[PDB]
């Protein structure tokens, strides 16, 4: 029913019990309570319902004061329906702002301060602190900032007399005119203002701004307008842009809205294993522990295993592991690395569970004393490696049920000791033409030992010389010797700045101490912020390898989503996406609390989002549980009746949407809304504003298909970098939660299988009649050669009339990207069917057909000058644990069908002779 | 200083590989299974931070009750309000009752988390007694291939075996 029973907790201590409406806001609810509390003992002590907020506990399991009243009941989702009245003053918008953090970050900011955690504690208060600092900043800052902040241009990668119609703010007359393409936008801005004053007269120009109807995509700057993508989409689809000229005000109205070293202590380390609890294990079987040090991805010495002891839930050991190496050689981000293993007594042994532990904690101090690491179940890969170091150092937060080890660190001096300060390392630091030819050729890709040991000794010559060579002589370091390690931060500290293309590299596991990322994130400011945007992703993968919370890599991406609120956005659900995941979860949602302090109002917009998101993924459960019952036509209709509630329509309407936050989902078209026929039946959901489509996944993990898609998108601008423009459709898809996410639809497309019922240049006729078919074929061929070479390069297989598809433009594009990197090598492939269209279907059309050969020849040639981006992107990736990117293999698909290891002329011959031979494939098949 | 006929071994080659496939299968089942459990068991644990905290509201609405009550049932002592006494503390009383419903659904709840945390445990359990069998026979199958790939068998015939 709709009815629910309500407690009510009177600040007098009487309470009262009644049925209310889930629908009803606290407003409603508010008013029956008091027209009820007055037949109930000691009403006339109460103040007026005004001076009262309701609290309830809310389902992160927090106290939350409900200051918002137009909220209905069901939304608030109150752990019981229990309302307690509440004196309403306090710090309010401190108690607000905690309590929608925790509800959108999908974690009770609580469960921070239970862990008791000075690490964290100091996270939160030092980042916490900053993030509000930029976003006060930011308040006193003109609207132009302001402007630059919320809506930073849409630019191209990048004359005709073409017009442009122009609107103010709250006007139903237009004014319809022509400006150059290479006009900059003050130049209009100025012209509407002449033709606004002529037709009562009178304003400067620069009090405005030029808005595109219908979104929240501005104008402006120093750029010509061709430049802009409204511009540039609308001058090549022949329509007309339509312009709102809003004032300054009108901007402004939306932001107002002690004494002992560590190199001393010359003897060997060394650990206490106690005891390990809630194993779960083969009783005939006996457990062993490795354990063994660790920085990166190399060994510091040798590993060292504890005795045999029978297999039970909680086994003890008391042994002292003593290791190869003195206490004077750890480097900063030395790693202590466990796993617990059964095996057959000694007369396949079972991976049963791992464990990583710094060995100096985040205020640079040697550990001593206890630690209970709770433990991660090993699980079995390929390459069955005994311990995981790359694996993270946080423990596995199911405390009550997870396998633990108890080991001790034995205190080693009187007093603490910490790594040495900087100072102390650059102190400790300093200090023939055969060799440098050997050097050369050296740096031109594993090296082996004899190589390690000249590189370090031409230290100095690399650093001259070879600066970008840095990695390779970072992994040649000797990193269980402080002595080297000592030389090697002298050389680093002095390092010249290296491009972007070898910081990311610097980004990956392989290079952990804390000198080097901060050396790599140095390199990484010069990124503008559509470069960084391509990068995102990346990056915040690479925020699973690091040791500690506070880290350079989290400031700089807290920085540059403060400045640059889609970055902000996509930052959010990049980490929101994996809030279910425990390994990331504290990480994930402090930098989340941390952003939203920096940016209440996107918080609003993602309060929108998320609870859109919500209502979405209750009602595809629905659909779901109804698709097994019922047919298809009844389904849809229950659909749109569950739609039509009013909690329901209020939710998914009016948002912004996540996959594009300058676009604007208003009002949903219910009788245009239904679901796929796909195995998790995903919502086909239609908007109308001033039409926009987006599907709703939920079953499936889309990681995959966004990270094809990133590339796809990297593709298309390092191709229009150089002026070609192959027509792509770089479609938005964007993980929101656990297997959920969100697809942009793509309007006026149909499957490549719906039109073969050729036909398929039929259909491109009867979309693009008498003159405009020429534009739809080129298009076609354009689009078919972009995805041709994406396709091959990336290994995609598995490419069908199903998931292939057309736009009534001509321009061809895939979907459904679920396997990539050939999961055998995946060849370049032609379809005949695409063939006929290309030669405008006759037999033997080689002018157009070497033209298309042509297309993807330069688009391959272009993608192989940038391909140490690609294996670098894919590198970091790595982190993100998808099963097609999980080893160096994977990424030696991409170095093989980029064809790194060859030069340009011998690439673009292999390219021809595959081009060729899928040529002669195509008639064949 | 360092066996059988080839079709031989490549049948064995596809029986292995079949059986690999199959405890794969299995092993994922129950990793499914562990990440589920895992995730319904903290939601659980949350839940339960969340009746603490009712019951927490609950007990300090008694505190003010008793506090408060005082003065009132003082004062219609006085003026003979023993029926205003008596509307206050049975509107108490159901005050207290209410408590007692709410600790039994929190007991409940935890009952329920002791058997879902067995549960997690068992899984973790048949898990354990899996891996070894998932490791050996992928072993097997990686040998079986190498053995052939040494004696000069094709990739098309290597790939019938696999499947
Ligand atoms: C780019 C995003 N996108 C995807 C998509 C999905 N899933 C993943 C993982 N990626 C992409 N499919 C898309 C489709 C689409 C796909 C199949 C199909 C149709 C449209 C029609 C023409 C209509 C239809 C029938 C019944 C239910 C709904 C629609 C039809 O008969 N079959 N159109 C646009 N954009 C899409």
């Amino acid at each position: 029913n709709q009815s629910v029973v309500v407690d009510f907790l009177l600040p007098t201590g009487v309470y009262l019990n009644f049925p209310v409406s889930r629908n009803a806001n606290l407003s409603t609810i508010k008013q029956l309570l008091w027209h009820r509390a007055q037949y109930e003992p000691l009403f006339h002590m109460l103040s007026g319902p005004e001076a009262y907020v309701f609290t309830c506990i809310n389902q992160t399991a927090e106290q939350q004061e409900l200051e918002d009243e137009q909220r209905r009941l069901c939304d608030v989702q109150p752990f019981l329906p229990v309302l307690r009245l509440v004196a309403r003053e306090g710090d309010r918008v401190k108690k607000l702002i905690n309590s929608q953090i925790s509800l959108l970050i999908g974690k009770g900011l609580h469960e921070f301060d239970s862990l008791c955690d000075p690490e964290v504690n100091d996270f939160r208060a030092k980042m916490c602190q900053f993030c509000e600092e930029a976003a006060a900043r930011r308040q006193q800052l003109g609207w132009e900032a302001w402007l630059q902040y919320s809506f930073p241009l849409q630019l191209e990668p990048s004359n005709r007399a073409l017009l442009v119609n122009v609107k103010f703010e709250g006007s139903e007359e237009s004014f319809t005119f022509q400006v150059s393409t290479k006009d900059v936008p003050l130049a209009l801005m100025a012209c509407a203002l002449r033709k606004k004053a002529t037709v009562r007269q009178v304003e400067q120009p620069e009090d405005y701004t030029l808005q595109v109807n219908g979104r929240h995509e501005y104008l402006y700057g120093s750029y010509p307008l061709c430049q802009f993508q409204y511009i540039c989409s609308c001058l090549h689809s022949g329509l007309t842009p339509h312009l709102t000229m809003v004032h300054s005000s009108s901007i402004l109205a939306m932001r107002d809205e002690s004494s002992v070293s560590l190199w001393s202590l010359e003897q060997p380390f060394r650990i206490e294993l106690i005891q390990g609890s809630k194993v779960n294990a083969d009783e005939r079987m006996k457990l062993v522990v490795q354990a063994g040090l660790f920085h990166g991805n190399e060994m510091l010495c040798k590993t060292v295993s504890s005795s045999e002891v029978s297999v039970c839930s909680e086994p003890v050991w008391k042994q002292r592991l003593e290791f190869d190496i003195n206490i004077c050689d750890l480097p900063r981000m030395a790693r202590l690395c466990f796993a617990l293993y059964a095996v057959i007594e000694k007369a396949a042994d079972c991976p049963i569970a791992w464990a990583n532990l710094m060995l100096f904690d985040y205020k640079d101090q040697l550990k001593t004393g206890e630690r209970c690491l709770y433990m991660w179940p090993s699980v079995p890969d390929e390459k069955g490696e005994l311990l995981n170091p790359t694996g993270t150092v946080r423990s596995n937060p199911n405390t009550d049920s997870a396998a633990a080890l108890l080991i001790c660190l034995p205190e080693v001096a009187p007093h603490p000791v910490y790594y040495p300060a900087l100072e102390k390392i650059l102190e400790l630091g300093r200090h023939t033409e055969e060799e440098q030819l050997q050097l050369r050729e050296i740096l031109e890709g594993e090296l082996y030992e004899h190589e390690k040991d000249l590189v370090w000794k031409l230290r100095h010559e690399v650093q001259e010389h070879f600066p970008e060579a840095l990695a390779r002589l970072l992994l040649v370091t000797k990193w269980n010797k402080h002595e080297d390690v000592a030389q090697m931060l002298y050389l680093l500290c002095s390092w010249p700045e290296l491009p972007v293309l070898s910081a990311l590299e610097l980004l990956d596991f392989s290079f952990p101490d804390c000198h080097v990322g901060s050396f790599a994130i140095k390199s990484l400011r010069k990124l503008t912020d559509d470069e960084l945007f391509q990068y995102l992703l990346q990056l915040v993968q690479v925020l699973k390898y690091e040791s500690y919370l506070d880290c350079e890599l989290t400031k700089f991406l807290l920085d540059r989503a403060l400045a640059n609120r889609k970055i902000g956005h996509f930052l959010f659900w990049h980490l929101r996406s994996e809030m279910h995941v425990p390994s990331v979860a504290l990480r994930f949602g402090l930098i989340l609390e941390a952003y939203c302090r920096g940016s209440t109002h996107h918080m609003k917009v993602l309060m929108k989002q998320g609870e859109a998101l919500s209502k979405l993924k209750a009602l595809n459960d629905f659909v779901k549980l109804s698709s097994q019952k019922t047919p298809k036509p009844q389904t849809k209709e229950l659909m749109h009746l569950c739609m039509r509630q009013e909690a329901y329509l209020e939710a998914l309407s009016h948002l912004q949407s996540p996959l594009d936050p300058s676009t604007l989902l208003a009002e949903v078209c219910v009788e245009q809304c239904t679901f796929m026929d796909s195995k998790m039946k995903p919502l086909w959901i239609m908007y109308s504003n001033e039409s926009v489509g987006i599907i709703f996944k939920n079953g499936d993990d889309l990681r995959q298909d966004m990270l094809t898609l990133q590339m796809i998108q990297l593709m298309d601008v390092l191709w229009k970098q150089e002026g070609l423009d192959l027509r792509m459709t770089p479609y938005g898809c964007l993980p929101t939660g656990d297997r959920t996410g969100l697809i942009e639809v793509v309007l006026r497309s149909d499957t490549i299988a719906n039109i073969q019922l050729d036909a398929l240049l039929n259909w491109l006729k009867s979309k693009n009649p008498g003159e405009a078919l020429d534009r739809a074929i080129e298009e076609f061929t354009l689009s078919c050669a972009g995805y041709c070479v994406a396709t091959y390069v990336l290994g995609i297989g598995d490419r069908h009339s199903d998931n292939i598809m057309i736009r009534e433009s001509g321009q061809l594009f895939h979907i459904d990207f679920g396997h990539f990197l050939g999961n055998e090598r995946v060849p370049f492939i032609l379809t005949y069917d695409f063939v006929h269209v290309i030669q405008q279907g006759k037999t033997n059309n080689s002018e157009k057909f070497e033209r298309f050969r042509g297309y993807c020849e330069r688009a391959y040639t272009i993608l192989r000058r940038h391909g140490l981006l690609f294996l670098h992107l894919f590198a970091l990736m790595r982190a993100a644990g998808l099963p097609e990117l999980s080893c160096s293999k994977d990424i030696q698909y991409l170095k093989d069908s980029l064809a790194l290891g060859k030069t340009e002329e011998e690439a673009l011959k292999h390219f021809r002779v595959k081009f060729n031979e899928a040529l002669r494939e195509s008639w064949k098949t | 200083y360092q066996e059988d006929n080839i079709e031989a071994v490549g049948k064995k080659l596809h029986e292995y590989n079949t059986q690999f496939q199959e405890k794969s299968r299995e092993y994922d089942r129950l990793y499914e299974d562990y990440t589920r459990t895992s995730q319904e068991i903290q939601m659980k644990r949350t839940a339960i931070e969340a009746f603490n905290e009712t019951i927490k509201i609950f007990e300090e609405q008694c505190q003010t009750q008793e506090r408060y009550s005082k003065e009132y049932i003082e004062k219609f002592k006085r003026e003979g309000n023993e029926t205003e006494i008596q509307r206050i503390m049975h509107n108490y009383e159901k005050l207290k009752s209410r408590i007692s419903e709410i600790v039994d659904s929190r007991r409940r709840l935890e009952e329920d988390l002791k058997k879902q945390a067995a549960e997690y445990r068992e899984i973790d359990k048949r898990m354990n007694s899996i891996k070894p069998d998932l490791i050996q026979l992928r072993k097997t199958r990686d040998q079986y291939l190498m053995w052939l790939t040494q004696k000069g068998v094709r990739q098309k015939k290597l790939n019938e075996w696999l499947g």
